[PDB]
């Protein structure tokens, strides 16, 4: 399913 | 960076005075997403026009379809505005049954 | 044989207007499923598709929750991109990221894709291993060196091996009837002339899917490139695709040009020729 976020992808 | 958006109007079954169908503007190719579509009939904007979700290709230019229902004959004409940011006033494309 | 499962994030800042806009989409093949629009009277995942309807609510919430995690996340992207530019806050700016898993016919891991870029233009993709990085510009380098610092391709890595591929699955088995469907295009020859020396013959392939599909021309067998004209492969609004090909002839000449359609929804080729 969609990408669970568990820390993040800040550019 | 800007691109200039492409502009198909076409039905979804081939074209039958009397027989109900489906007028659909394919927009793709543009770039920023802003952009305004219309589908107009005898010059005047159609009574219920929906649209799918925005969506991309592989180069990032977006792409949308704005649709609506009609019924083809042979005294109305049918036409896609569009206004874009990379266009110098509203384009309009009108609906030929041969393409 | 083959599946592919892929999602499509779009931001774009609007100065003055307040929060930025921010579009999904859900696509199995080429058949839209689900879709988050944060200017949606009630932002949340809804379902496009028959065969999506069915799951219960916790799908939605999460998917919901997914999907504004991804929101703020691409918030703050736009934020930290007007930094590494050197841009102002009174423009509009845009982020876009597509991102999926490819089923293989022995439901292994085939391909993976995680690629995003800004305002148009390339910044930063996953490469083929699934452990590496790709920056377009010096600017998008600080953000592969954060991602490393983090090891975030090993997250997404394990997504792609785990939700996304059993997720992908489960929804190829919930619809077969339209997923793993190939339809071959109705296909025909029209004649348009042009004037009392010129005709132009054209190429009809309506109702077909999946939507990659090959059209070409050949005048005593041989491929025409000349005079012709492809337009997009375009929707049908209603789950099937569209597409002609149409080529300037010379009056006289029709019954030596021939069209030919490769699709996956025919078992050989297709070899049309105008029937008056």
């Amino acid at each position: 399913i969609r990408y669970p976020k568990t820390f993040g992808w800040l550019w | 960076i800007q691109r200039t958006p492409k502009i198909q109007v076409y039905s979804r079954h081939p074209p039958e005075n009397g027989k109900p169908n489906f007028l659909n503007c394919y927009v793709s190719g543009f770039h920023p997403s802003d952009i305004e579509v219309d589908l107009l009939k005898n010059g005047e904007k159609m009574g219920k026009v929906e649209h799918s979700d925005l969506s991309f290709s592989k180069d990032w230019s977006f792409y949308l379809l704005y649709y609506t229902e009609f019924t083809p004959n042979e005294k109305d004409e049918y036409a896609c505005r569009v206004n874009h940011v990379t266009l110098s006033g509203p384009r309009t494309v009108k609906w030929d049954r041969d393409m | 044989g083959s599946h592919s499962m892929k999602y499509f994030y779009t931001s774009v800042s609007r100065p003055g207007r307040g929060e930025p806009r921010f579009i999904s989409v859900g696509y199995v093949d080429d058949t839209q499923f689900v879709r988050f629009d944060s200017d949606a009277e009630s932002p949340r995942e809804e379902p496009r598709a028959p065969w999506v309807e069915q799951e219960g609510p916790e799908y939605w919430e999460e998917a919901t929750r997914r999907a504004k995690e991804a929101a703020q996340t691409h918030r703050e992207n736009l934020r930290t991109a007007l930094r590494y530019y050197n841009q102002s806050e009174a423009g509009s700016h845009t982020i876009q990221k597509m991102y999926g898993c490819d089923l293989g016919p022995d439901g292994r891991l085939l391909r993976g894709y995680h690629q995003s870029a800004y305002d148009g233009k390339d910044y930063i993709a996953l490469n083929g291993d699934l452990r590496s990085w790709t920056a377009a510009d010096m600017a998008a380098q600080n953000t592969q060196r954060k991602w490393e610092g983090n090891r975030y391709a090993e997250r997404f890595r394990a997504y792609l091996e785990g939700e996304c591929l059993e997720w992908l699955r489960r929804y190829l088995e919930n619809g077969k009837e339209t997923l793993q469907r190939a339809d071959p295009p109705k296909t025909h020859v029209t004649h348009h002339p042009v004037s009392d020396h010129e005709a132009t013959l054209r190429c009809w392939a309506l109702g077909f899917y999946p939507a990659e599909i090959t059209l070409t021309w050949q005048r005593d067998g041989e491929e025409q490139t000349q005079d012709t004209e492809f337009v997009e492969t375009r929707p049908g609004g209603d789950g099937t695709f569209q597409k002609w090909g149409a080529v300037v002839v010379p009056s006289g000449e029709e019954q030596r040009y021939t069209c030919h359609v490769q699709h996956e929804g025919l078992p050989e080729p297709l070899t049309l020729r105008w029937e008056p």
